[PDB]
């Protein structure tokens, strides 16, 4: 199929309207970060010619 | 930056060789419509928000933060006066409460 | 197509198939960043029809309906102005598509401020949006509200002066 970007929310525009939240949400969010490596040693003399 | 939505606080997590970030955040929910007005035209002056927005409900108007519905009496002590209602586009009229008035009408 | 050239550097080993993997890595980053670039929205925001903003004119950043691409006339500007066993892939979004994400993203920063960003977009007129963004820098809301028109005046003025420099600067 042909991806859709997002569900079409058209926002109710005016001059004079504003929409005020009378409530709220504590949300709690992950994001995973790698920070490092497993640290590789190859010996080059043992390794090319052993 | 710190998760979606409002920032609030974040919690660190140890990972196999990461972090996991656990973000607390603040979103807005469960909105309302209210008509709005940039201003406040009392006795010739135009009134702003001191830190809210202008609501009204279809009949009073009142003052708000911005973040949640919170309305409360328009007054001087949370609006300021600058220049008359002449310049400002869309100013609507409404009264200004003043909580010195009773003090002296006593 | 030779079978005895294949044959020898079989005896190379796997370096093909790194070459291949690095390659093909390459490829899914490139769609990743633009995943991360562009779809940062999952509501897709349109414009009200009735383009009123309090004398603020984003027809040069808005899509243009009588352009077949639906792109606006500086991103039309844009596009105009970019110009052996190796195969291009195409990226995963097209210009339409990321043209439609640069839209909603307009009309959500135009109708809604910041709020769509945060969470459920709540609208609220253009005029009072830009008041707050004075106050964030620390001017109060009655200087935006006595020069409206000025302001307007000079942001059209700007964004108009960007579609010169873009078209006249190689
Ligand atoms: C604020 O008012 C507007 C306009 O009355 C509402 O927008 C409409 O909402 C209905 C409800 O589903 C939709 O069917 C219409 O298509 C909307 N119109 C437009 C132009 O968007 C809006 O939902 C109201 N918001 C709140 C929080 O009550
Ligand atoms: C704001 O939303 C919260 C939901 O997070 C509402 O809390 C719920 O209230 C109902 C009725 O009192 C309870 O049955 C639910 O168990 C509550 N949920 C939680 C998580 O405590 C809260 O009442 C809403 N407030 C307003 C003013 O709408
Ligand atoms: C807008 O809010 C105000 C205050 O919350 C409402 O005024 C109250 O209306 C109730 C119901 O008639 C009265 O019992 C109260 O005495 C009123 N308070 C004041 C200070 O007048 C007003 O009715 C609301 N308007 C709408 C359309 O909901
Ligand atoms: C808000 O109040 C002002 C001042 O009371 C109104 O301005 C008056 O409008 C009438 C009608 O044309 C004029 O005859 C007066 O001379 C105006 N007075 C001033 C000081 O300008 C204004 O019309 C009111 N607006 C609303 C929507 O009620
Ligand atoms: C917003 O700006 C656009 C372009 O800057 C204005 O469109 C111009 O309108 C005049 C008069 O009708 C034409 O002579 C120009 O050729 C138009 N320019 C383009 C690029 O189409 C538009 O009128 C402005 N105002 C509104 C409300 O959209
Ligand atoms: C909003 O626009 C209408 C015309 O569509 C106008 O009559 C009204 O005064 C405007 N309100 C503000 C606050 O600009």
């Amino acid at each position: 199929y042909t991806m859709s970007l997002g569900a079409e929310n058209s926002v109710a525009y005016s001059n004079n309207s504003i929409a005020i939240p009378t409530n709220f949400t504590i949300s709690v969010t992950t994001e995973i970060l790698p920070v490092s490596m497993t640290k590789t040693s190859v010996d080059c003399t043992m390794y090319i010619c052993g | 930056f710190c998760g979606k939505g409002y920032h609030l606080m974040s919690f660190p997590q140890s990972a196999p060789h990461g972090v996991v970030f656990l973000h607390v955040t603040y979103v807005p929910a469960q909105e309302k419509n209210f008509t709005t007005a940039p201003a406040i035209c009392h006795d010739g002056k135009a009134h702003f928000p001191r830190e809210g927005v202008f609501v009204s409900n279809g009949t009073h108007w009142f003052v708000t933060q911005r973040n949640f519905y919170e309305p409360q009496i328009i007054t001087t002590d949370n609006t300021f006066v600058s220049g008359n209602c002449d310049v400002v586009i869309g100013i609507v009229n409404n009264t200004v409460y003043d909580p010195l008035q009773p003090e002296l009408d006593s | 197509d030779s079978t005895e050239c294949s044959n020898l550097l079989l005896q190379y080993g796997s370096f093909c198939t790194q070459l291949n993997r690095a390659l093909t890595g390459i490829a899914v980053e490139q769609d990743k960043n633009t995943q991360e670039v562009f779809a940062q929205v999952k509501q897709i925001y349109k414009t009200p029809p009735i383009k009123d903003f309090g004398g603020f004119n984003f027809s040069q950043i808005l899509p243009d309906p009588s352009k077949p691409s639906k792109r606006s006339p500086i991103e039309d500007l844009l596009f105009n102005k970019v110009t052996n066993g190796l195969t291009v892939l195409p990226p995963l979004l097209t210009d339409e598509m990321i043209a439609q994400y640069t839209s909603a993203l307009l009309a959500g920063t135009i109708t809604s401020g910041w709020t769509f960003g945060a969470g459920p977009a709540l609208q609220i007129p253009f005029p009072m949006q830009m008041a707050y963004r004075f106050n964030g820098i620390g001017v109060t809301q009655n200087v935006l509200y006595e020069n409206q028109k000025l302001i307007a005046n000079q942001f059209n003025s700007a964004i108009g002066k960007i579609q010169d420099s873009l078209s006249s600067t190689p």
